[PDB]
Parts: C-alpha cells; sequence; structure tokens
C-alpha cells in the first residue's frame, strides 16, 4: 500500500541458529543486556518479530 | 475391575493443521497359562523434521 503494508513479521533475535525445517512461532523478550528482561520493553531488551 | 475414561489429558488448544486419527498401534496379545507375557519394544526418532 502506499501507507505501507505492516501485515507482514519476521524473527531477527534468536538464542542459537535453528535445525532445517523447523518452525517457532514462539514470542518472547530476547535477553540483549546483562539486566533480566522483565517485560514490556525497554533498553537492552529487543523483541525479535 | 472396573476403571476407564480418564480422558480431558489438556486444557486448551491453538492454532494447529495436523492431525492423524489411524489405527491403534499396540495390540495386546492373549496370554495364558501364566509366564507369558508380550514385551512391547518402540524406539522413537527425529531427524530432518
Amino acid at each position: 500500500k502506499v501507507g505501507g503494508n505492516y501485515n507482514y513479521l519476521y524473527r531477527l533475535f534468536r538464542k542459537s541458529n535453528l535445525k532445517p525445517f523447523e518452525r517457532d512461532i514462539s514470542t518472547e523478550i530476547y535477553q540483549a543486556g546483562n539486566k533480566p528482561c522483565n517485560g514490556v520493553a525497554g533498553f537492552n531488551c529487543y523483541f525479535p518479530l | 475391575s472396573w476403571m476407564e475414561s480418564e480422558f480431558r489429558v489438556y486444557s486448551s488448544a491453538n492454532n494447529c493443521t495436523f492431525e492423524y486419527v489411524s489405527q491403534p498401534f499396540l495390540m495386546d496379545l492373549e496370554g495364558k497359562q501364566g509366564n507369558f507375557k508380550n514385551l512391547r519394544e518402540f524406539v522413537f526418532k527425529n531427524i530432518d523434521g
């Protein structure tokens, strides 16, 4: 669309590379910092999708 | 010696598109005169999905 089609999502962060022919639709908050990611969002806590 | 119908193993379900209702796996051969039992053997492996 001219405004932009935002109906498509793709994973960006994962713990490790997956094996071939696998599916992972899990949603969570990746540990991207020393401080543990409690929830919601914030600095050093990246949402993968 | 009356016991059956436990059911309700799970609580809720979600998106999934795999159903393989079919003929059962294990068959219990008749055991008679004692000292006569069948040893069920099963092995499961998971490679390339």
